[PDB]
RNA sequence: GGGUCCGCCUUGAUGCCCGGGUGAAAGCAUGAUCCCGGGUAAUAUGGCGGACCCACA
């Protein structure tokens, strides 16, 4: 995958920079989701962190 | 940068970190890649785990840090996965790498896991 | 640019002293979580892979749902905007189906052509497009915006009637640039009313977020993982009716124009029509037998056939 | 005979590519000023108005016919 | 007899996906390959029953 997205103005491109605002973007699909999830409890450990819960 | 990264690594111990990595490849044992990584971990064979900052999506590797803390297994922090790929012996970039057997660089990871766990602290 | 689910629509009045009784109903402001789920859409950002079923039965399976649906398929290996309804909802998919679409997509070109060139061949296959050949089925494009061109790849993002496969389009613009050309990559942004805004949410945060909620209390980021069903009619022409019309629909009856308090411009006979109330809720979906026109001057007959209900029927007492 | 119109190219995945102002069948014939066969039509696509027409050629040098004006036999 | 809501009744030339194990020339450690376990195949139409209604607001 190469499609690739600026996360502030919302624009698309192939670049690593933004070609409107100049900053890193970040590649346009979601991650791969598992049913079985086997280190969500971990990934939540982070993401309580990170939204103060 | 990403908020999977938990401290601050000066340019120095991030070196040193590759060349841990770099050594113990060809003279010791190293798992590369976050499913090798998360394995090695999940069955207390890891040593010292690396972590690159520049992943995206940053759930690939979000889960270590936590897991590493868990399982008492001091982590690391590298800025290129490009750069942690070719120091695990690969044309690719890589995730995350572990190391099972130190090897030639065992007073390296040493010397990593002392001062990492002060940036922890 | 713009989509035909962007052009806002005039709203005719029929009866001006038309008013709602707030002992009655529940809008979805006022929804508890429970009955928000029930009458849920979730915006779903798909991930590459799955299929948009399997998909859907993940989320059933994960969040204890009886029954769920999604709106309009995304094939195994496109990401984007799918919307799943959830529960009582579910159907309201139906809304969507025939809505238009937006993507990003990424076009390989099988040889060199100048940028110049990409341009004004793209810019041909704006409008009504033939998606086959006689021995005449037709589609529109609406836009094509050519975002950047790295050598003999072109990122682009595209406007679509529903039923455009854009493979086959990036197929015919590489025939009529000579060179060839395939689709590498494909990203849907907007299905009807839902697109990438703030309301989109991955599997991993939707899963989260209701862990949030069964274990920490929280139920603020679980409500906000799902729109109301109300969300994936906005597309739609829609008819508001007064209370007193509210459980005879809800009962069975069909639409009749006495029951017609305001209405949208451009209702055609045959119409897909969403039956709301005058609080904003959906209480049905319809086929309409009347023009806007005959809705609003006329006083009797049936105006809408109503084909899909949605709202339970004693949140407005039978009136009739 | 029907003109089609000026062959723009010779599509590397094997068809002559002609724009045209009306939209000819599946498997139409397609031949020159000459009446001398080229090839058939196997698709229609683009715009409803202006289409692009793609002859699957059925001459040994379909090359030659690029600028040249093709036309359905009737 | 009808409408709405719900329940029930049918088929599928190894794939693809997800996971456990393994962990390698455009592909590819953000997972090749193979081994194993699971998931998902058309989100109809027709038919039978149950409940609520027969509604111009
Ligand atoms: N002439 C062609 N015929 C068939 N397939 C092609 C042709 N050119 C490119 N492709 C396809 O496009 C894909 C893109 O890979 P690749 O980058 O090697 O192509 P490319 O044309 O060399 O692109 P670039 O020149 O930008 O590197 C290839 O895997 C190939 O299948
Ligand atoms: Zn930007």
């Amino acid at each position: 995958f190469r499609i690739r997205k600026c996360p502030k103005c919302g624009r698309y491109t192939l670049k690593e920079v933004c070609p409107v605002c100049g900053e890193k973007t970040k590649v346009a699909h979601p991650p791969r989701f598992s049913p079985e999830d086997p280190y969500g409890e971990y990934r939540r450990r982070w993401k309580r962190e990170v939204l103060g819960i | 940068k990403p908020s999977y990264v938990k401290f601050e690594v000066p340019k120095e111990l991030a070196e040193k970190a590759l060349q841990a990595v770099e050594i113990a490849r060809d003279t010791g044992k190293i798992r590369k890649g976050t499913n090798e990584t998360t394995k090695a971990v999940e069955r207390g064979q890891a040593k010292l785990v690396i972590i690159a900052e520049d992943v995206d999506p940053e759930e690939i590797v979000a889960h270590l840090p936590p897991l590493c803390e868990e399982k008492e297994i001091p982590y690391i922090y590298v800025p290129s996965k490009k750069e942690l790929g070719a120091a695990a012996g690969i044309e690719v970039a890589a995730a995350s790498v572990a190391i099972i057997e130190p090897g030639k660089a065992r007073d390296l990871v040493e010397e990593i896991a002392m001062k990492v766990k002060e940036l922890m602290k | 640019r713009i989509l035909p689910a962007d052009i806002k629509r005039e709203v005719l009045i029929k009866d001006e002293n038309a008013e709602t009784n707030p002992d009655w109903g529940f809008p979805p402001e006022k929804r508890p979580i429970e009955m928000h789920i029930q009458f849920g859409v979730i915006n779903l950002d798909k991930p590459p892979g799955p299929t948009s079923h399997e998909v859907v039965a993940w989320i059933k399976k994960i969040l204890n749902l009886e029954k769920a649906g999604h709106g309009g398929t995304l094939d195994p290996k496109v990401s984007g905007v799918l919307p799943v309804a959830l529960e009582k909802a579910t159907r309201v998919v139906q809304a969507l189906l025939p809505a238009g679409k937006e993507y990003v997509a990424l076009m390989h070109l099988h040889g060199d052509v100048p940028e110049d060139k990409i341009i004004q061949v793209m810019k041909e296959f704006e409008g009504e497009i033939i998606q086959r050949p006689p021995l005449l089925r037709t589609r529109k494009v609406y836009y094509i915006e050519v975002l950047e061109i790295e050598g003999r790849d072109v990122l682009f993002r595209v406007g679509v009637e529903a039923g455009t496969y854009i493979r086959s389009l990036i197929h015919h613009i590489g025939l009529a640039l000579g060179v060839g050309a395939h689709m590498s990559e494909l990203r849907r942004t907007r299905s009807g009313p839902f697109k990438e805004d703030e309301t989109l949410i991955t599997l991993h945060d939707l899963v989260d977020y209701y862990y949030f909620w069964k274990e920490d209390g929280i139920e603020e980021y679980f409500r906000k993982a799902i729109q109301p069903m109300e969300k994936a009619v906005e597309h739609l022409p829609k008819v508001w009716i007064k209370d007193s019309a509210v459980a005879a629909v809800t009962h069975g009856a069909d639409l009749a124009v006495p029951g017609i308090a305001k209405l949208h411009a451009g209702i055609k006979r045959g119409d897909l029509v969403a039956i709301m109330t005058l609080k904003d809720e959906l209480v049905a979906l319809g086929k309409a037998m009347m023009t806007s026109q005959e809705m609003l001057e006329k006083t009797k007959g049936i105006a809408v056939d109503v084909e899909k209900v949605f709202m339970p029927r004693d949140w407005y007492p039978k009136l009739w | 005979m029907k003109r089609l119109g000026k062959v723009l190219h010779y599509a590397k995945q094997g068809f002559l590519i002609v724009r045209t102002n009306w939209v000819p069948s599946l498997n139409d014939r397609v031949v020159d000023k000459r009446l001398q066969f080229v090839g058939i039509v196997k698709d229609v696509f683009g715009p409803v108005k202006m289409p692009y027409v793609a002859i699957k050629p059925k001459v040994s040098n379909p090359e030659i016919y690029v600028g040249e004006v093709l036309y359905v036999d009737e």
